[PDB]
């Protein structure tokens, strides 16, 4: 079917201009559909921003004023979003979607791309291993984990053993502090398996272009 | 413009029962064509919204027949027959009659399940973090129900409240449970000054607090 994917810088300095791209595949954007941009603020409040249709029809949210501009490129099949003079107030996750006449969107939404407006500098995260200090009642489960600390801005994706281990995994919401994010993730496996079979955690921080893999070893 | 109000549910519901979510508009959403433009979406933790119903009572494609909408021109209801654990998340309604296409504040759905006691795991600072001058102690309290929980840290037996940061997850879509991680962060020189560090969790599933601990 159809697929939409938003891309763009996850960090913008206040006063500046924000710019995101939504690349469609499997379907042409030069169709009479409302190719729209929507955003979700911290608190989960959802807001409609605007849309471009039939390549030359654009409508916008009165409230964004005249700092919003929605354009496209038929050759590459992508429409763009541009928002002038952004303030922290604009920090949020941006989703592109395809609405039709009757408000139906189907499964035609992008994965959303997080944008943060701030003056702070991008800082990659430091990954630390969480092993058990001592032993415990084996012949059951063992819980290991990773600690991601001091990264800016959101987000960071954590996967275990390159993603080939998804059950028994728990990744917690990042908490802010001194304008620096920190979060943890746990994973639980049969004691009989660790540390024989090694267990790593991968942390990718797109904002800084870094990816870390950390093996959890016995202390 | 139009103001859409969503009411919160008063209590977690029982699996296999019928649930109703309500949304109200300060302006009628009926259009000159006789159609009522209201959309219902479900958004699960870490996902993009998902259209469920549109045109007030029409099922999006590939959506369970357990979901259905009804209403007037200003009062709407999403009915979920035989609610399943995979249905938790946040339900929003959107008006599609006039600019801007206003969204609803959202309604959260919680599933009732068997009370489970937390699985506590405490971990000490990594040699990597310590060679940095920092030191954090982590404690995971996994897969418990209900969500109400209280954690308490103690250094050398004495209660501590400075440096702790808690992060609760949302209700699991498979086993309906909740999980929390508490992190006690102190400076390295401070950590080398104490020997005992304990994590104490007080849940309804027991009078006595589950206490995990270690000694430097
Ligand atoms: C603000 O204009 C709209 O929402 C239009 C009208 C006409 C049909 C339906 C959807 C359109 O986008 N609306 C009731």
């Amino acid at each position: 079917e159809v697929k939409l994917s938003e891309s763009g810088p996850g960090l913008v300095k206040p006063s500046q201009s924000l710019s995101l791209t939504c690349t469609v595949t499997g379907y042409s954007i030069t169709t009479n559909y409302a190719w729209t941009w929507i955003r979700q603020f911290p608190g989960n409040k959802l807001e409609w921003m605007g849309y471009i249709r039939s390549s030359v029809i654009t409508r916008y949210n009165p409230s964004l004023k005249s700092r919003i501009s929605i354009t496209q490129d038929t050759s590459k099949n992508q429409f763009f979003l541009q928002l002038n003079s952004v303030t922290t107030e604009d920090t949020a996750t941006y989703y592109c979607a395809r609405y039709d006449y009757y408000g139906n969107t189907g499964d035609y939404w992008g994965q959303g791309t997080s944008v943060t407006v701030s003056s702070a500098k991008t800082t990659p995260p430091s990954v630390y291993p969480l092993a058990p200090g001592t032993a415990a009642l084996k012949s059951s489960m063992v819980t290991l984990g990773c600690l991601v600390k001091g990264y800016f801005p959101e987000p960071v994706t954590v996967t275990w053993n390159s993603g080939s281990l998804s059950s028994g995994v728990h990744t917690f919401p990042a908490v802010l502090q001194s304008d620096l994010y920190t979060l943890t993730s746990s994973v639980t496996v049969p004691s009989s398996t660790w540390p024989s079979q090694t267990v790593t955690c991968n942390v990718a921080h797109p904002a800084s272009s870094t990816k870390v893999d950390k093996k959890i070893v016995p202390r | 413009d139009i103001v859409i109000t969503q009411d919160e549910l008063s209590n977690p519901v029982t699996s296999g029962e019928s649930v109703s979510i309500s949304c109200r508009s300060s302006r009628s959403l009926l259009y000159k064509d006789g159609r009522t433009y209201l959309n219902w979406f479900l958004q699960r933790p870490g996902q993009s919204p998902q259209l469920l119903i549109y045109l007030m009572s029409t099922r999006a494609s590939g959506v369970s027949d357990r979901f259905s909408g009804s209403g007037s021109g200003t009062d709407f209801t999403l009915e979920i027959s035989r609610v399943k654990a995979e249905d938790v998340g946040v339900y929003y309604c959107q008006q599609f009659v006039e600019y801007p296409f206003t969204f609803g504040s959202g309604t959260k759905l919680e599933i009732k399940r068997a009370d489970a006691a937390p699985t506590v795991s405490i971990f000490p600072p990594s040699s990597e973090q310590l060679t940095s001058g920092g030191a954090s102690v982590v404690c995971f309290l996994n897969n418990f129900y209900p969500k109400d929980i209280n954690v308490k840290w103690k250094i050398d037996g004495s209660e501590r409240q400075n440096g702790v940061l808690n992060s609760w997850t949302d209700q699991d879509s498979k086993d309906s449970t909740y999980s929390m991680s508490s992190t006690l962060t102190l400076t390295k020189d401070e950590y080398e000054r104490h020997n005992s560090y304990t994590c104490e969790a007080t849940h309804k599933t027991s009078t006595s607090p589950i206490v995990k601990s270690f000694n430097r």
